[PDB]
């Protein structure tokens, strides 16, 4: 019944946004709650952000 | 390479003492900046006679 | 209501630099420090490459023969090359390069407002004794993080298959840090001094920022000042 | 009736048939969002009694 096919092949690049699942090595999950501005990141005394 | 001021403010008075003002197009994280930096002088350094 | 002024400005990197705000009155190395990382970390002007049309590539998703680096892997390079520009806005560089061998950052066409702070900047290597790359790099000014993904709706036929498109990391600060130390001039209570640690990649001038760091702050106090 | 993969398609405008060929299947390589046509296929209904 077919009588011709077209299969179309789409790379989306999706980054990080909340909602995503995350976890470590040792078994805890966690969900993406906000995206924080590098500003607003507690920083060490040499001004590295976390 | 244009900056957003704010608009719209409206003072409503609570009382004769205090009161709690609004300022609606404050970019990202500026909340903060200047929030924090007029809290800090405010509590601080003053006129004041006591 | 002392005031304060800048004092010496020691560079020591091309890449970063200790500035230093020397008249200070109590708590006020901290008030600025604080409010001056956060411009500074965030809203600065900055040149990042947006729009790269290269030889035969259909899509980002590819592999040009005679070049080890996957297309995706080369528009990541250039997120990351340092320029500056002077008068324009917008300028599209030309990038040609060919035989075995590093391409770096030095082999692009000068201009006379394109300086390049790291000719050693490595774009991606050359495999094949004739092989080579033609590429309209198109470098635009702006402020904060714009995600290629934001960019596609204006679109309005931007149909060039061959341009791709690359995030803009538009920014010249990477780390920034603020330390307050007692800074005794020889007549005075206690004044305090700050010292402002940052970090860059040689795209913009210490001074240059923090004034237009500054700039913006009382800017943004206009309305402030009454209501 | 068969159905065909022609690009001729009722009721699209010139900016939804640019993104196809003359074939009716997008090109590779280009970019395309929630709603672009990829193939374009029209199948036969007849008499639709209006």
């Amino acid at each position: 019944g077919v009588l011709k096919i077209v299969k179309v092949y789409l790379a989306v690049k999706r980054r990080i946004q909340p909602g995503d699942k995350m976890a470590g090595r040792h078994g805890n999950k966690g969900v993406i709650s906000k995206i924080n501005p590098i500003e607003d990141m507690p920083y060490d005394e040499n001004g590295t952000p976390v | 390479t244009e900056f957003l001021k704010p608009r719209l403010v409206d003072i409503e008075q609570v009382s004769s003492t205090h009161a709690k003002v609004t300022l609606e197009p404050l970019e990202r994280g500026f909340g903060h900046t200047l929030g924090n930096a007029l809290r800090r002088i405010l509590l601080s350094s003053m006129p004041g006679c006591a | 209501f002392l005031k304060p002024r800048l004092v010496d400005i020691e560079q020591v990197s091309s890449t970063h630099a200790k500035v230093t705000l020397e008249p200070l009155e109590r708590g006020f190395g901290h008030t600025l420090g604080n409010a001056l990382r956060r411009i500074l970390l965030s809203s600065m002007p900055g040149c990042a490459v947006t729009e790269v049309e290269i030889d035969g590539v259909l899509h980002e998703y590819s592999t040009k023969e005679g070049v080890q680096e996957d297309i995706l892997e080369i528009l990541l390079n250039l997120k990351g090359l340092a320029v500056r520009v002077q008068g324009k806005d917008e300028v599209i560089l030309t990038l040609n390069k060919s035989g075995i061998g590093p391409v770096t950052a030095a082999d692009i066409t000068h201009d006379g407002d394109v300086e390049i702070v790291k000719p050693q900047h490595v774009i991606c290597h050359l495999t094949d004794e004739n092989a080579s790359i033609s590429m309209r790099i198109k470098v635009q000014r702006g402020r904060g993080y714009v995600p290629a993904s934001t960019r596609i709706h204006s679109e309005e036929d931007e149909r060039p298959i061959g341009r791709l498109l690359v995030d803009a990391c538009y920014s010249p600060v990477e780390r920034i840090a603020y330390n307050v130390e007692a800074a005794r001039v020889e007549q005075r209570t206690d004044l305090d001094k700050l010292v402002i640690e940052m970090e860059t990649n040689g795209t913009i001038d210490p001074e240059e920022a923090i004034r237009r760091a500054a700039t913006i702050l009382a800017e943004q106090l206009e309305a402030f000042v009454d209501l | 009736g068969p159905e065909e993969i022609t690009a001729d398609i009722p009721n699209v405008g010139e900016a939804a048939l640019s993104k196809l060929d003359e074939s009716g299947i997008v090109y590779i390589g280009a970019e395309v969002t929630g709603g672009d046509i990829l193939v374009g296929k029209v199948t036969p209904k007849g008499e639709t009694q209006l």
